[PDB]
RNA sequence: UCCCCCGUGCCCAUAGCGGCGUGGAACCACCCGUUCCCAUUCCGAACACGGAAGUGAAACGCGCCAGCGCCGAUGGUACUGGGCGGGCGACCGCCUGGGAGAGUAGGUCGGUGCGGGGGA
RNA sequence: CGCCUCCUAAAAGGUAACGGAGGCGCCCAAAGGUCCCCUCAGGCGGGACGGAAAUCCGCCGGAGAGCGCAAGGGUAGAAGG
RNA sequence: CUGACUGGGGCCUGUAGAGCACUGAUAGGGCUAGGGGGCCCACCAGCCUACCAAACCCUGUCAAACUCCGAAGGGUCCCAG
């Protein structure tokens, strides 16, 4: 981790629950991360969006 | 395939003269042209522009074949060169497109070189291939001074199956390569 | 050339017992035989100082055989500077490699030669600081072949 | 690349255009045209392709031009330098050749000034 | 004085000193040699002293071969310090030398010139020595 | 010194043999196509087929599918059902693919 | 050959200044040139141009022997 | 059962480099083409497809050669488990069991399983 | 002053000193997954600008290149592109 | 009855010793890219080195953090006392 390499949560875009923790380099990757990930609540894969940790 | 004067000349004129000049026992022993590789090592277009386009568009007119970019293997400070910068165009001419370009290279291009006094006999590979260098791209008939923007030259590699320089020089002179000495 | 040396067969005597008994453990071999031998140390000394791996030594084994050998190896005890084993190469007609001396009419004292045991010369003569020539320009009497690359300076 | 190996500039009259060839001054431009029936006033842009080759053929065959002229000029300088005649030493060290004094100007032949320090006064 | 031009590591752990010399036990170049009878760390200064002694006896003549090289860094702490605080600084170089090693050879000289020169040299050495002459045992190696 | 051909052939064969299955190895010449199902633990070919043995001719692809069915036909006879396909140096395409499609059509499991 | 990335080679007529014609293929249907290989002074055998000299300088500086014999 | 070829393993250079000789009926390759499938940061070179006029030139297969590479004894030595001595030391020696590396002689231009095509 | 790599370390593991030398407190949205393909460094000869070194061609080349950064191990029958 | 220790058998190891194939060090000689040295040249060459200068070749060596090698032993498992 660092000031430019920030921790972040991934929020299921369909039930709004944060499901994963990870990082990115926000200078190299300014856009919000969007990744398909399995949501335990929706018991199915879903688009997940970065939010502030 | 199709009929190009140089190709038909290679079989009709140059192959029998080669056999009676060297005594080839097998018909595949006699030297053949393999490919023509054209190299514009630009480096002017390192970052100063993507002039590679206007120079590949003209390579595409001269050879009928779209060039491919070459990128810097290593980084070199003195060259102002980061690894991976697009620093040239290379195109591999084979078969009929090789003949058509070689045919025009001899018939119109080399004569259009000013102060031309013949190709260097010493530039043979040591192993039967030949290389020459041109300083202008408008030596070729498809390029006109109005269509140009900056003079760029090239390296031309002609590869043959001849094992020796001696065989290869006979192959290229018989086809019509004016050698200076 | 040439010399003669008594040589006796050994089997299970310790080399330390033989050395302590003033004798020199040794072996005899070629393509066809391999025998453990021993020579008397002082006798070997006076022959080898003259014969010295260039010249033929005929071994007189007690069983009547007079086998012609070339010394091919001498391991020394590095503390005492005394030989402690000898390899006698039994010469037979097949071509061998050996070192032949060089006498000049000065890097290399001798030279490696591929030769038949019949044609084993005593000399290889040279010619006339700092200058030097190479083994390429060399005499080569009948039967002998320069057993190196002639890139050798002499 | 038309005649000889140089493209003589269009939009100008043909007599001045031919001067842009190393080896042809105004007087030689007067010749080639008259000896070939091309109006010296014709703009290069407005010449027949028949007139191109008629102008070109004479020009390139009558006198030696661009590269060969330079090679023969170079050969004579080289010759003067090789034998060691006084003109040959001039072309070597880069000083004038035709009697001009060098204490002052000669700058065309010497190049930019190389200012050095001078002798001094007494205070 | 001799010493390595470059080195991977500045400081070596101290040797052991067992066993007859590993190699260099036969005269290789000259006619006469000087042989070590005991082991020792021979310093570069000892070598340079044995060498000059043989030059001033050969009055610039003959050939001198030095077949030991001081490559082992030798470390000493500054005077009066206490133990610890890391290894002392390198103050010199030694050549490990074990019984049987030919340290020096000479040639281009008479037998009397070489025997005396080698005798003087051995007096510069912190060990007992022995003068040898090139034998056939040597040339067979 | 290996060529790209040999490097490729090792590359795909190494991965197949790790799975432990019987290997349906395919060799394709300019004229003929050959198949043999192989036990690498015993080093024994269990069953084979080819245009050369079946003396077939015509469309190389259409013939390739045929040896596939022919190899499968004899394979099911000896109990062999599961198998791993070994395209060796070949792209999974054309003649090799047709032979592969043929073997499945005849009942081999891969 | 890849589709849509190359210029189409077509039969092509090349015209030189010596009335020469060449039948080759190219990207331009008809090209005119000022010089070909059938008339380049190097190609056309010896064709010594303006310079048959060599040189004759200098020992051919005769005219004359008018110092008295 | 034996010979040749093709495919696929195993030993992991005694199997390699180089030099030479040799093979096209079959098999393999190159080859003939680039319509079709598919393919080139450009190129039918590669990958791929459709073919069968030619050539074993390249590649590959099989042989012969020890120049290089690779393998490599026997004998002797170093060292050493255990047992004993010696020297102020640095270090050395004996008994018993074990025993290299280098080098010498020498060997090697592969050997073998399974399947398929062909042959006698 | 915690962590990593090598040595010391006496051919299992472990092993000390204010013993001999270095490194870490990050990074990567691909520098991650999988499928398909490709094979380096360097030597020599050849080639406009072009050099020791840019890009191109031939030959040789088992890995001495590369694998983000220390070191060691590993590795082209890929972990490298 | 499984223990210490011991017999046999398999596997693991990188020390002693040795070696120089890799990483470095290194003595003598030969052949040698960059020169100094320099009768000297710059008109464009050169040319000669009883001197330093990679690579290679021959002779000769050194290494805890070098290894193409490599013991005695040591460890561990099985069977037996
Ligand atoms: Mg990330
Ligand atoms: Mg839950
Ligand atoms: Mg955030
Ligand atoms: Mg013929
Ligand atoms: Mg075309
Ligand atoms: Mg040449
Ligand atoms: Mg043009
Ligand atoms: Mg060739
Ligand atoms: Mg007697
Ligand atoms: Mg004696
Ligand atoms: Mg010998
Ligand atoms: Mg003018
Ligand atoms: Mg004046
Ligand atoms: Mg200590
Ligand atoms: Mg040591
Ligand atoms: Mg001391
Ligand atoms: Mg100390
Ligand atoms: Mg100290
Ligand atoms: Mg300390
Ligand atoms: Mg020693
Ligand atoms: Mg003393
Ligand atoms: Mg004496
Ligand atoms: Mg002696
Ligand atoms: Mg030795
Ligand atoms: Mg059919
Ligand atoms: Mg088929
Ligand atoms: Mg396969
Ligand atoms: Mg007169
Ligand atoms: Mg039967
Ligand atoms: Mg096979
Ligand atoms: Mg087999
Ligand atoms: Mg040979
Ligand atoms: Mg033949
Ligand atoms: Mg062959
Ligand atoms: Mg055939
Ligand atoms: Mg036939
Ligand atoms: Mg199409
Ligand atoms: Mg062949
Ligand atoms: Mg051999
Ligand atoms: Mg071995
Ligand atoms: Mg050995
Ligand atoms: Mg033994
Ligand atoms: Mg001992
Ligand atoms: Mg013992
Ligand atoms: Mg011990
Ligand atoms: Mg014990
Ligand atoms: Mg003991
Ligand atoms: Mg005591
Ligand atoms: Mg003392
Ligand atoms: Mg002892
Ligand atoms: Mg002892
Ligand atoms: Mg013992
Ligand atoms: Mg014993
Ligand atoms: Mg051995
Ligand atoms: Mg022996
Ligand atoms: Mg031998
Ligand atoms: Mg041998
Ligand atoms: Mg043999
Ligand atoms: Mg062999
Ligand atoms: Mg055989
Ligand atoms: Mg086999
Ligand atoms: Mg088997
Ligand atoms: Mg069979
Ligand atoms: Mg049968
Ligand atoms: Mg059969
Ligand atoms: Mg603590
Ligand atoms: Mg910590
Ligand atoms: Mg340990
Ligand atoms: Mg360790
Ligand atoms: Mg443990
Ligand atoms: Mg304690
Ligand atoms: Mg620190
Ligand atoms: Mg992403
Ligand atoms: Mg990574
Ligand atoms: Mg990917
Ligand atoms: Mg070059
Ligand atoms: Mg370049
Ligand atoms: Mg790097
Ligand atoms: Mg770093
Ligand atoms: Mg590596
Ligand atoms: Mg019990
Ligand atoms: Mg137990
Ligand atoms: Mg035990
Ligand atoms: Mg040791
Ligand atoms: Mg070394
Ligand atoms: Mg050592
Ligand atoms: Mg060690
Ligand atoms: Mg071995
Ligand atoms: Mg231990
Ligand atoms: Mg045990
Ligand atoms: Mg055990
Ligand atoms: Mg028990
Ligand atoms: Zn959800
Ligand atoms: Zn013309």
């Amino acid at each position: 981790a660092s000031e430019v390499r920030i921790k972040l949560l991934l929020e299921c875009t369909e039930c709004k629950r944060r499901n994963y923790a990870t990082e990115k380099n926000k200078r190299n990757t300014p856009n919000k991360l969007e990744l398909r990930k399995y949501c335990p609540w929706c018991r199915k894969h879903t688009v997940h969006r970065e939010v502030k940790i | 395939p199709l009929d190009v004067a140089l190709k038909r000349k290679y079989y009709e004129e140059v192959r029998p003269e080669l056999i009676r000049r060297f005594g080839y026992q097998n018909v595949w022993e006699v030297p053949r042209l393999e490919k023509v590789v054209i190299n514009q090592g630009l480096g002017e277009a390192k970052e100063d522009a993507r002039i590679l386009e206007k120079a590949a568009q003209e390579l595409a007119l001269i050879t009928g074949q779209k060039p491919a970019v070459t990128r810097a293997k290593k980084s070199i400070s003195n060259f102002k060169l980061r690894k991976g910068m697009p620093i040239g165009l290379r195109v591999t001419l084979r078969r009929d497109r090789m003949w058509i370009f070689l045919e025009k290279l001899l018939n119109v291009a080399l004569p259009r070189i000013r102060d031309f006094r013949g190709l260097n006999p010493n530039s043979f590979d040591g192993r039967g291939n030949y290389n020459l260098g041109l300083r202008e791209q408008l030596i070729f008939p498809e390029i006109t001074y109005d269509m140009v923007d900056a003079l760029r030259g090239m390296d031309i590699a002609v590869v043959t199956t001849a094992e020796t320089d001696e065989e290869a020089r006979a192959l290229l002179e018989l086809l019509g390569f004016p050698f200076r000495k | 050339m040439e010399y003669r040396l008594k040589a006796y067969y050994r089997e299970g005597e310790k080399p330390s017992a033989l050395r302590r008994a003033g004798k020199l453990p040794g072996v005899m071999y070629n393509r066809h035989l391999n025998r453990k031998v021993y020579v008397d140390l002082v006798e070997f000394d006076k022959v080898f100082r003259q014969a010295s791996i260039h010249h033929v030594i005929v071994l007189e084994l007690p069983d009547g055989q007079s086998l012609p050998t070339l010394v091919r190896q001498v391991n020394l005890d590095k503390r005492r500077r005394r030989p402690e084993h000898v390899d006698f190469f039994v010469l037979s007609d097949e071509p061998v490699e050996m070192y032949v001396p060089l006498r000049f009419v000065e890097i290399h004292r001798d030279i490696l030669v591929k030769v038949s045991p019949r044609n084993i010369p005593e000399f290889i003569e040279v010619d006339v600081i700092g200058d030097s020539l190479h083994a390429s320009d060399l005499k080569l009497p009948p039967g002998v072949e320069l057993a190196v690359s002639p890139e050798e300076t002499i | 690349a038309r005649i000889a190996g140089v493209e003589i500039p269009r939009n100008k009259r043909v007599d001045v255009a031919l001067t842009y060839i190393y080896g042809i001054g105004k007087a030689r431009a007067k010749e080639a045209l008259e000896k070939t029936g091309i109006n010296p006033a014709t703009r290069v842009k407005d010449l027949t392709e028949a007139e191109v080759v008629r102008l070109r053929e004479y020009v390139e065959n009558t006198w030696k031009l661009e590269g060969e002229l330079r090679a023969e000029v170079a050969a004579n300088i080289k010759r003067l330098m090789d034998i060691g005649c006084y003109r040959g030493l001039r072309h070597r060290r880069g000083l004038p050749v035709r009697g001009q004094r060098t204490r002052t100007n000669a700058r065309t032949r010497k190049g930019p000034r190389k200012t050095v320090a001078g002798k001094k006064k007494a205070p | 004085m001799l010493m390595p031009r470059r080195m991977k590591y500045r400081k070596q752990q101290r040797g052991r000193l067992k066993g007859a010399t590993k190699g260099g036990d036969y005269v290789a170049f000259g006619d006469y040699g000087l042989v070590a009878l005991e082991p020792a760390w021979i310093t570069a200064q000892q070598i340079e002293a044995a060498r000059v002694a043989m030059v001033r006896h050969f009055r610039r003549g003959g050939k001198i071969f030095i077949r030991i090289f001081p490559d082992k860094p030798y470390t000493k702490k500054p005077l009066e310090v206490r133990m610890g605080k890391g290894k002392g600084n390198v103050e010199g170089y030694v050549a490990v030398v074990k019984p049987g090693r030919v340290m020096f050879e000479v040639a281009g000289v008479t037998e009397e010139q070489a025997m005396e020169a080698l005798r003087i040299a051995g007096h510069k050495l912190p060990i007992k020595t022995k003068i040898v002459r090139r034998d056939a045992y040597d040339e067979a190696q | 010194r290996l060529t790209a051909y040999e490097r490729r052939k090792f590359r795909v064969r190494n991965r197949i043999k790790r799975t432990g299955r019987l290997r349906l190895s395919v060799f394709r010449s300019l004229k003929h196509i050959y198949a043999q199902i192989i036990d690498d633990e015993k080093g024994v070919t269990l069953v084979s087929a080819s245009s050369l043995a079946l003396k077939l001719k015509g469309n190389k692809t259409e013939v390739a599918r045929q040896v596939g069915r022919a190899l499968a036909e004899k394979a099911l006879a000896l109990g062999i059902k599961q198998v791993a396909f070994d395209r060796g140096p070949y792209k999974y395409h054309g003649r090799v693919k047709a032979l592969a499609e043929g073997a499945r059509e005849g009942g081999l499991e891969f | 050959m890849k589709e849509g990335i190359h210029p189409k080679l077509v039969p092509a007529r090349i015209i030189c200044g010596c009335g020469n014609v060449i039948e080759t293929y190219s990207t331009k249907p008809e090209i005119y040139v000022e010089v070909c290989s059938k008339c380049h002074p190097f190609y056309t055998g010896q064709q010594r141009f303006v310079d048959t000299e060599g040189r004759v300088e200098r020992f051919q500086r005769r005219y004359g022997d008018s110092y008295r014999k």
